[PDB]
């Protein structure tokens, strides 16, 4: 006769990180299964679309001053890129600062293109070497 | 070879492309739904938000509590003992997990914030049915948990009589403690609240507060 499940709530709500929990106060999963302290919040991928439109692709040292100060791991950076764009090969684009919009459009573009290519796996197109 | 080394990285960045869309999918966190982890360091911990909000919800205060304090070589010991165990539960039972080292100190810890020695649990290392440790004077095949009690427990929620001193199982990635003290903790009491300090990430469990700067 008690719902630990609501219980479970109000707490996390006022007792748990803010990353850790949900607003309506259930728990996030992403935290969890990510390590550490190497959890990639919401609000720091806008600083990565963010940044590539400033600086561009393949400037994560000059990006990672602005938006991410220490502050993330020069791979992080490039793999989460190649999901913003959707494909599996970031080469293409390398110093190319491009749009909010823009990226849009390309992880669009790239993902259609995987599709029908029939070469798109996990939602991002696969490039030939 | 660089074809070799090439060729795995591509490999590898699937994976990743693949796990980070499990989860924006809905992949589950191996942790229960119903637990209630919290990151803090205790020194850092102010209690009265925690009993704040257990009250407040509950109405209640913790049936259990437990411990596996960071033993200096690292939370200094006098720090441990002077947290505020005692506004944390009135009524119920509480687990320590004792290094040989700091048996007696535990001891003492316990009956400093009121409670009384009552039961010791014994953990065995199974080879899988031997440990080996560096005993100062008897080598060491088990660490153990001191159990103290404060309040009536002649309520029914606390089942007497419902487990074993002795537990069995198997060491991994030490200190990490047998799963089946938890079960052990649900003969005790049934369903009710606990808490637990110090607390790493992969001992959560349903209905249990959790508290670790690992978390
Ligand atoms: N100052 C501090 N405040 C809070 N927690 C601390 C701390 N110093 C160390 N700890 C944490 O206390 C824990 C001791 S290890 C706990 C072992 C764990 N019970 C298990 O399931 O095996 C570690 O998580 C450590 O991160």
């Amino acid at each position: 006769p008690l719902d630990f499940t609501q219980y479970a709530k109000n707490m996390r709500k006022d007792l748990s990180n803010q990353d850790i929990c949900l607003e309506d106060g259930a728990l996030n999963h992403s935290y969890f299964l990510t390590k550490k302290g190497q959890y990639w919040t919401p609000l720091n991928q806008k600083a990565l679309q963010r940044g590539i439109e400033l600086f561009g692709v393949g400037n994560w040292k000059e990006i990672n001053y602005d938006e991410f100060s220490g502050k993330a791991n020069i791979v992080e950076l490039e793999l989460r890129t190649c999901m913003i764009l959707g494909i599996n090969d970031i080469t293409e684009y390398y110093g190319k600062k491009i749009s909010e919009e823009e990226q849009e459009e390309i992880k669009k573009s790239n993902i259609a293109k995987g599709k029908k290519e029939n070469k798109l796996k996990d939602n991002i197109y696969q490039k030939l070497q | 070879l660089l074809q070799d080394i090439e060729k795995r990285i591509l490999h590898y960045k699937q994976l990743f492309f693949k796990e980070q869309n499990e989860i924006a999918n809905g992949k589950r966190s191996m942790v229960p739904d119903n637990s209630i982890p919290i990151c803090s360091d205790v020194t850092k911990l102010n209690f009265q938000a925690l009993i704040d909000a257990q009250m407040r919800h509950a109405g209640k205060m913790f049936d259990v509590i437990m411990m596996d304090p960071p033993w200096q070589l690292s939370l200094s010991d006098e720090k441990i003992q002077n947290m505020p165990i005692q506004s944390l539960q009135q009524d119920g039972f509480i687990f320590v997990w004792a290094i040989n080292a700091k048996y007696r100190v535990t001891i003492k810890m316990i009956e400093n914030w009121g409670y009384k020695l009552v039961d010791e649990i014994t953990w065995v290392k199974k080879t899988v049915k031997i440990a080996k440790g560096h005993g100062f004077y008897l080598q060491h095949a088990k660490e153990s948990c001191l159990i103290g009690v404060k309040g009536d427990v002649d309520n029914g929620r606390f089942k007497k009589n419902i487990a074993s001193d002795v537990i069995f199982s198997e060491r991994r990635g030490q200190s990490q403690k047998p799963e089946e003290i938890y079960q052990y903790i649900n003969q005790l009491c049934p369903n009710g609240n606990y808490l637990e300090i110090f607390a790493r990430r992969n001992n959560l469990h349903d209905n249990w507060v959790s508290i670790g700067n690992e978390l």
